[PDB]
RNA sequence: CGUGAGGGAAAGGUGAAAAGAACCCCGGGAGGGGAGUGAAAUAGAGCCUGAAACCGUGGGCUUACAAGCAGUCACGGCCCC
RNA sequence: GAAUGCCGGCAUGAGUAACGAUAAAGAGGGUGAGAAUCCCUCUCGCCGUAAGCCCAAGGGUUCCUACGCAAUGGUCGUCAG
RNA sequence: CGAUGUCGGCUCGUCGCAUCCUGGGGCUGAAGAAGGUCCCAAGGGUUGGGCUGUUCGCCCAUUAAAGCGGCACGCGAGCUGGGUUCAGAACGUCGUGAGACAGUUCGGUCUCUAUCCGCCACGGGCGCAGGAGGCUUGAGGGGGGCUCUUCCUAGUACGAGAGGACCGGAAGGGACGCACCUCUGGUUUCCCAGCUGUCCCUCCAGGGGCAUAAGCUGGGUAGCCAUGUGCGGAAGGGAUAACCGCUGAAAGCAUCUAAGCGGGAAGCCCGCCCCAAGAUGAGGCCUCCCACGGCAGCCGGUAAGGACCCGGGAAGACCACCCGGUGGAUGGGCCGGGGGUGUAAGCGCCGCGAGGCGUUGAGCCGACCGGUCCCAAUCGUCCGAGGUCU
């Protein structure tokens, strides 16, 4: 059973899942909007939201924290200097997921977009 | 409805507010009300607290002592009504939250591993200065 | 109880 | 195991009775309030790119 | 008989006479009677109780009608207590005083598809000495040509839980009427937040 | 939580050092013995010229267990070993001293003589 | 197929005549729909005839309280001539 | 009409088992009728006395480039021995 | 014999009763207690170990007891493979020999996919003469059914003594069952920390990957759990068995019986718990819609309601069930609490340095309890009565 358990497994072992999220985060913070499968998208929100919230702290500790997942100094600069300021007054919810209408040809996967909020 | 607050409301009548704070590594004397037929009395259990498992009114703490050549561990509820009082006898400095590891240590080895917590000792003596 | 088997075991 | 196997050929009747559940359910579709095109609900319209009133997407 | 509807809220222990007593807290009150079953009309005796207030924006017309004939704000849950006919038109936890024994009914936790070991406490197979992919299997399920079939009721894997369970003769440890609380000693079926029924016990 | 095959320290001066439980005397089929229960044991280890000798089948009451025991007041107690005191068929010690602390549960179960003889009762 | 000696298949038919379908239309193509050829195109090249098992579309009668080597005899209902 | 007959064709099991090492993936940009699968970039993971490199057997054009996707490829394919 | 796999074990039972225990009896060479022997009784129960491949048996420690049989000597498309039917090898023995032996010895390939019936679970369909949303009766099924020790009665009755009750009452257990997670105790694949090697970012500091599908180590929430906790067996009514009677003829006596009436089991029926109207014999109650347009039938639009879609869920393989969908707290963020870890980074100070001290119970922080419309459950579509005849 699964009673009151949080977190998708996404058919990956532990270290693969973590990398999955980190890489999606890098991609999202880089392009502002990506397309993935619906489950991946839904699960990305919180992972990235936390990273943005930390950038809203701005302090060194928060920078070094965010650097544990994002790993790219330029990216984190963009995160702190350009991205985070948009959300100074936003209380959470820095990302949205909206479902596309077409499934992938080769495997029928239902697709969604994930984007940073205005 | 707030199921959590309801439980807290039930618990509140039994909650204790009068015991000293202690940590794992501290050396403590628990004075415990005990029934021996047909009379009840206070028996003192004194040792190192190796564990404090928190759960609000339901937190409990485990105390370890060597008695006449045998190791004894006692588990007390932090809000038990059968606790008359608790005396801090010494403050020790753990570097981790559960001290099960001392079960395999000699009295000498333990003493080296749980140095006196000079900070909180001073703090104790720092209060204890009352108007 | 112990009686002789009437079949062998197997092969390919 | 000892390799189970069908005992008798399945009849045309029986094989088809198994399939009394195999029919596809047609896609559930609603009009997009912008361009009136038919599309699945709760998805961004693939024709004009609008969802919840706004343009979201380059189609 | 007497009974009430309620939700299981959670567990603790309290202290009583220098004893720790495990309790389940039940939010039981208050339950408006919304229909009475009578022998002239229905062929038996009971009270239909309502429980928990509902957004009237969710209550359809046939239901709205039902409530209205009883003059009762719309309620989320409707459930009967048999052979119980309270004087008032509202049943509260006060029908129980500490010391009474009650029977509690709930919906047990659901284990979904349960293997034969979890469900029926079968022994399963050995874990070494040659055991071949049968460690949690049930073994034989029959004989041979006589009877050449498997009994109805043969304990087997399948769904387990999420089913009506009544555990009986639980001590009422306290009741806190200002908050509609019942404290029952021991364990009650189902999850926190689950709907339960508390009836006066049938044991003597 | 003592069961057949379990070794116990013997906490008296009967001469036995170590016994191995071969039955828990508590009904048709008890799985475990706890503090206060009588077991039947084989003397697996003794010291020269005691009352008891290696090989003897004796009775003993468990006075300490490594599995913690729970108490109606919500507390528990747990010892570093499993120990027992060797008794006669009238439940009296066959020794004259008992060593180490013992569980207070013994008193309530009528092993009064042993409780008194013990240096501490916890 | 076999190291080798050696073993060893399957596979015929448009039409009298290529007159083997210009051109247009849907399609990436395959395929088709018109146009055209022919006495004939379900002779269109996956080509004479084109059986049977097997698969499918449409219609008539029938079937969700019933017991079977599936038929047979009787009667009744419905549909067709 | 039967020879576990012979040759062929087509069924059933069944939309079932499986799709061949649990080293592992994600996104953006191209191309195209069509892209999880082709090209490019970034991020991630795996081998490294090898899962890299060079000889000899054996294989025999499989090499390079252009144009293709019916079949071969255990899916897809615009890619390919 | 174009194959019905063969001992024993394991697993899972189910039945019989010639009954091992527990219940009820009669006789006893039955004082009491404890036995013997027969009768009624199949509801439940019937332990762990040493030896042997063993079934069996002996033995150890217990027990109320440690029952005996059937089900292809129950069960290898459930497992095992110790025994026994292959090929190797040796011993004793027999045979000139090759070889052989109800004589022995060591070794020796046990087959992923269930069509049908049957079984365990779960749906889809149609029906239950109007269509709907609820709440229910319970025909009929299933589950359960065990037992011991101590104390009081009372050291009384009985007995020379030892010993020691009936009836009645109270407490404490063992095994089993159902549920539960407050406590105890597990797990907790990334919740926190410490550690090594190496490669890397960015030199220091601080970090990341890899060392498993957690590198290793110490801890560890919720959940799922037992070793932990609650609760169950009944009570009670009724009809009986063996057995004991009351009244009572045939048969002036006698007789439990031929008329009639009593008492009497752990067993039988009810009672408890769970399923249940496909109970086609398709039940009942409360509420809602309503009398639509076109030729017991057809078509068209609706009603009450329902479904689709979506956010989810201690519900779940899919399905179903349940909750919610902006008139909203459903999930995700965010905030507060809980909880885990156990005092982050940075800076200052002390030390040559490894380090240490302070800032500081700090920093980090899954699920648990809540708040908050910041993000997403946008917008919608489709089906759905007009009530047959006595
Ligand atoms: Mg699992
Ligand atoms: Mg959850
Ligand atoms: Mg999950
Ligand atoms: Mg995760
Ligand atoms: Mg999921
Ligand atoms: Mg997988
Ligand atoms: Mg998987
Ligand atoms: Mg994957
Ligand atoms: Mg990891
Ligand atoms: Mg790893
Ligand atoms: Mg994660
Ligand atoms: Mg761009
Ligand atoms: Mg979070
Ligand atoms: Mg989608
Ligand atoms: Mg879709
Ligand atoms: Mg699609
Ligand atoms: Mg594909
Ligand atoms: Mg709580
Ligand atoms: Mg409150
Ligand atoms: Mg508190
Ligand atoms: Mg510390
Ligand atoms: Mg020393
Ligand atoms: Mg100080
Ligand atoms: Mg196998
Ligand atoms: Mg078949
Ligand atoms: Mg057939
Ligand atoms: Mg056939
Ligand atoms: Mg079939
Ligand atoms: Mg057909
Ligand atoms: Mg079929
Ligand atoms: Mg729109
Ligand atoms: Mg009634
Ligand atoms: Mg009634
Ligand atoms: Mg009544
Ligand atoms: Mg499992
Ligand atoms: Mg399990
Ligand atoms: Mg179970
Ligand atoms: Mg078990
Ligand atoms: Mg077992
Ligand atoms: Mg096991
Ligand atoms: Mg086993
Ligand atoms: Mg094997
Ligand atoms: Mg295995
Ligand atoms: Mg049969
Ligand atoms: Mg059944
Ligand atoms: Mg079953
Ligand atoms: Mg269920
Ligand atoms: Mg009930
Ligand atoms: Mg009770
Ligand atoms: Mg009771
Ligand atoms: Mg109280
Ligand atoms: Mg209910
Ligand atoms: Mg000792
Ligand atoms: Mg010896
Ligand atoms: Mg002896
Ligand atoms: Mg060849
Ligand atoms: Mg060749
Ligand atoms: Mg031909
Ligand atoms: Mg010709
Ligand atoms: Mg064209
Ligand atoms: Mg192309
Ligand atoms: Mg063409
Ligand atoms: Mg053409
Ligand atoms: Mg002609
Ligand atoms: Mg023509
Ligand atoms: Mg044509
Ligand atoms: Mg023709
Ligand atoms: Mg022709
Ligand atoms: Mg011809
Ligand atoms: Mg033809
Ligand atoms: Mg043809
Ligand atoms: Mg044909
Ligand atoms: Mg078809
Ligand atoms: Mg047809
Ligand atoms: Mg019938
Ligand atoms: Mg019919
Ligand atoms: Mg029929
Ligand atoms: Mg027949
Ligand atoms: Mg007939
Ligand atoms: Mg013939
Ligand atoms: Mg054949
Ligand atoms: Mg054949
Ligand atoms: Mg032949
Ligand atoms: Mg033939
Ligand atoms: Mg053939
Ligand atoms: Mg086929
Ligand atoms: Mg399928
Ligand atoms: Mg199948
Ligand atoms: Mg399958
Ligand atoms: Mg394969
Ligand atoms: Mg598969
Ligand atoms: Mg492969
Ligand atoms: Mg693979
Ligand atoms: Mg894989
Ligand atoms: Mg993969
Ligand atoms: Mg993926
Ligand atoms: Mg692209
Ligand atoms: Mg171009
Ligand atoms: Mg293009
Ligand atoms: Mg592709
Ligand atoms: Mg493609
Ligand atoms: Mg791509
Ligand atoms: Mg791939
Ligand atoms: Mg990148
Ligand atoms: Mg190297
Ligand atoms: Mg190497
Ligand atoms: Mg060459
Ligand atoms: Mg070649
Ligand atoms: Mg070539
Ligand atoms: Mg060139
Ligand atoms: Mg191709
Ligand atoms: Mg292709
Ligand atoms: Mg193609
Ligand atoms: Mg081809
Ligand atoms: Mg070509
Ligand atoms: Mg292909
Ligand atoms: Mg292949
Ligand atoms: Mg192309
Ligand atoms: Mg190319
Ligand atoms: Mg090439
Ligand atoms: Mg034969
Ligand atoms: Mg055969
Ligand atoms: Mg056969
Ligand atoms: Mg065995
Ligand atoms: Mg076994
Ligand atoms: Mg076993
Ligand atoms: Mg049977
Ligand atoms: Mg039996
Ligand atoms: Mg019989
Ligand atoms: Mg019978
Ligand atoms: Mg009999
Ligand atoms: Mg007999
Ligand atoms: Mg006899
Ligand atoms: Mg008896
Ligand atoms: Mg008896
Ligand atoms: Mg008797
Ligand atoms: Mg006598
Ligand atoms: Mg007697
Ligand atoms: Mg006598
Ligand atoms: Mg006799
Ligand atoms: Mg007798
Ligand atoms: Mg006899
Ligand atoms: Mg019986
Ligand atoms: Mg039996
Ligand atoms: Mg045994
Ligand atoms: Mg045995
Ligand atoms: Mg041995
Ligand atoms: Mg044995
Ligand atoms: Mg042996
Ligand atoms: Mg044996
Ligand atoms: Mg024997
Ligand atoms: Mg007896
Ligand atoms: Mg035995
Ligand atoms: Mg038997
Ligand atoms: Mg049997
Ligand atoms: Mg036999
Ligand atoms: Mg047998
Ligand atoms: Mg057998
Ligand atoms: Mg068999
Ligand atoms: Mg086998
Ligand atoms: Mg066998
Ligand atoms: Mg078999
Ligand atoms: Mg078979
Ligand atoms: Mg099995
Ligand atoms: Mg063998
Ligand atoms: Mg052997
Ligand atoms: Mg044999
Ligand atoms: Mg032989
Ligand atoms: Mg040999
Ligand atoms: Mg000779
Ligand atoms: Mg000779
Ligand atoms: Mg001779
Ligand atoms: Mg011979
Ligand atoms: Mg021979
Ligand atoms: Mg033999
Ligand atoms: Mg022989
Ligand atoms: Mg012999
Ligand atoms: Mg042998
Ligand atoms: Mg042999
Ligand atoms: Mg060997
Ligand atoms: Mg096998
Ligand atoms: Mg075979
Ligand atoms: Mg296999
Ligand atoms: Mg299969
Ligand atoms: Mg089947
Ligand atoms: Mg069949
Ligand atoms: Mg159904
Ligand atoms: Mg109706
Ligand atoms: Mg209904
Ligand atoms: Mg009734
Ligand atoms: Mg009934
Ligand atoms: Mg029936
Ligand atoms: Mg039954
Ligand atoms: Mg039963
Ligand atoms: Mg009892
Ligand atoms: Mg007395
Ligand atoms: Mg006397
Ligand atoms: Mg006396
Ligand atoms: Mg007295
Ligand atoms: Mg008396
Ligand atoms: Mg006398
Ligand atoms: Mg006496
Ligand atoms: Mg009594
Ligand atoms: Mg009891
Ligand atoms: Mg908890
Ligand atoms: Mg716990
Ligand atoms: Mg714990
Ligand atoms: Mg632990
Ligand atoms: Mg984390
Ligand atoms: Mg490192
Ligand atoms: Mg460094
Ligand atoms: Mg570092
Ligand atoms: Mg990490
Ligand atoms: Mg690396
Ligand atoms: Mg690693
Ligand atoms: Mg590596
Ligand atoms: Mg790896
Ligand atoms: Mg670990
Ligand atoms: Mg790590
Ligand atoms: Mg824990
Ligand atoms: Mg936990
Ligand atoms: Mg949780
Ligand atoms: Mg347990
Ligand atoms: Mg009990
Ligand atoms: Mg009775
Ligand atoms: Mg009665
Ligand atoms: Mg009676
Ligand atoms: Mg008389
Ligand atoms: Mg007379
Ligand atoms: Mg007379
Ligand atoms: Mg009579
Ligand atoms: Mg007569
Ligand atoms: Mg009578
Ligand atoms: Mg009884
Ligand atoms: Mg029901
Ligand atoms: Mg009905
Ligand atoms: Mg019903
Ligand atoms: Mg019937
Ligand atoms: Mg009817
Ligand atoms: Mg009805
Ligand atoms: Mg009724
Ligand atoms: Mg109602
Ligand atoms: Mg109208
Ligand atoms: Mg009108
Ligand atoms: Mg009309
Ligand atoms: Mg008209
Ligand atoms: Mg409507
Ligand atoms: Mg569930
Ligand atoms: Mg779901
Ligand atoms: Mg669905
Ligand atoms: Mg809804
Ligand atoms: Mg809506
Ligand atoms: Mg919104
Ligand atoms: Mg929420
Ligand atoms: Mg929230
Ligand atoms: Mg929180
Ligand atoms: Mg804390
Ligand atoms: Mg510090
Ligand atoms: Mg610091
Ligand atoms: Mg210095
Ligand atoms: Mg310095
Ligand atoms: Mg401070
Ligand atoms: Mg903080
Ligand atoms: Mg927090
Ligand atoms: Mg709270
Ligand atoms: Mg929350
Ligand atoms: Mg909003
Ligand atoms: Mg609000
Ligand atoms: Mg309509
Ligand atoms: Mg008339
Ligand atoms: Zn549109």
């Amino acid at each position: 059973m699964r009673h009151l358990k949080s977190g998708r497994k996404l058919n990956r072992h532990s270290s693969h899942r973590l990398a999955l999220y980190r890489n999606q985060a890098k991609s999202l913070l880089t392009h502002g909007r990506i397309t993935t499968t619906v489950p991946k998208a839904k699960e990305l929100r919180g992972f990235v939201d936390h990273l943005i919230h930390l950038a809203k702290r701005g302090d060194l500790h928060a920078r070094r924290l965010v650097l544990r997942d994002l790993q790219d100094v330029k990216l984190v600069r963009k995160l702190f200097d350009e991205i985070a300021p948009r959300y100074r007054d936003r209380q959470g919810g820095y990302t949205r997921v909206l479902k596309l209408a077409e499934r992938r040809r080769g495997d029928g996967a239902p697709l969604a977009l994930v984007e940073l909020v205005e | 409805m707030n199921r959590g607050a309801l439980i807290k409301l039930v618990e509140s009548r039994y909650v204790r507010t009068d015991l000293p704070e202690f940590r794992p590594g501290d050396t403590v004397r628990v004075s415990y009300k005990v029934k021996e037929g047909n009379r009840t009395r206070i028996q003192d259990f004194e040792g190192i607290v190796i564990r404090i498992r928190r759960n609000g009114f339901n937190t409990t703490f485990t105390v370890r002592k060597v008695s006449y050549g045998v190791g004894v561990e006692r588990i007390f509820p932090l809000h038990s009504p059968l606790i008359q009082k608790i005396d801090i006898v010494q403050r020790g400095r753990a570097r981790r939250a559960k001290l099960y590891f001392i079960r395999n240590l000699s009295d000498r080895e333990i003493r080296r591993k749980l140095r006196a917590d000079r900070k909180r000792i001073d703090q104790d003596r720092a209060a204890e200065r009352a108007a | 109880v112990d009686k002789p088997p009437y079949l062998p075991r197997p092969r390919p | 195991a000892k390799h189970p196997v069908p005992k008798k050929k399945t009849s045309k009747a029986r094989r088809d009775a198994r399939r009394s559940h195999h029919a596809l359910t047609p896609p559930t579709l609603v009009p997009c309030p912008e361009c009136k095109a038919m599309k699945p609900p709760h998805t961004v319209c693939p024709e004009c790119g609008y969802y919840a009133g706004r343009k979201v997407l380059e189609v | 008989m007497k009974g009430i509807l309620g939700v299981k809220v959670g567990m603790t222990r309290i202290f009583r006479d220098d004893r720790a007593v495990p309790v389940t807290v039940i939010l039981a009150g208050p339950c408006p009677v919304v229909q009475r079953r009578t022998p002239e009309k229905d062929g038996y005796t009971a009270v239909q109780l309502g429980f928990l207030p509902q957004n009237p924006k969710r209550v359809n017309r046939p239901l709205k009608g039902h409530f209205a004939k009883a003059g009762v704000e719309p309620v989320r849950i409707l459930r009967e207590i048999r052979d119980f006919n309270p004087e008032g038109d509202t049943v509260t936890v006060e029908i129980f005083k500490p010391g009474e024994r009650v029977d509690v009914t709930g919906t047990s936790k659901g284990r979904g598809f349960a293997g034969v070991m979890k469900r029926w406490n079968f022994a399963g197979g050995p874990d070494s000495h040659g055991a071949h992919k049968i460690h949690r299997h049930p073994g034989s399920i029959g004989n041979r040509k006589t009877p050449g079939r498997v009994y109805k009721g043969k304990k087997m894997a399948g769904h387990y839980g999420a089913e009506r369970v009544t555990v009986m003769n639980l001590e009422v440890v306290d009741v806190i009427p200002e908050e509609n609380l019942l404290l029952v000693k021991g364990a009650v079926p189902g999850p926190n937040g689950g709907l339960v029924i508390v009836r006066e016990t049938k044991k003597a | 939580m003592i069961q057949p095959q379990t070794y116990l320290e013997v906490a008296d001066n009967t001469g036995a050092r170590k016994i191995m439980c071969i039955r828990v005397l508590k009904g048709s089929n008890a799985k475990y013995a706890t503090v206060g229960d009588v077991i039947v044991a084989s003397v697996k280890e003794a010291i020269p010229r005691g009352a008891v000798k290696e090989g003897d089948v004796v009775k003993a009451v468990v006075v300490r267990t490594k599995k913690e025991i729970k108490r109606p007041d919500g507390s528990a107690i747990r010892f570093d070993d499993n120990a027992a005191v060797i008794i006669n068929n009238q439940l009296e010690p066959r020794g004259t001293r008992v060593f180490g602390p013992v569980a207070r549960e013994l008193r309530e179960k009528g092993f009064m003589k042993i409780v008194s003889l013990a240096p501490e009762v916890l």
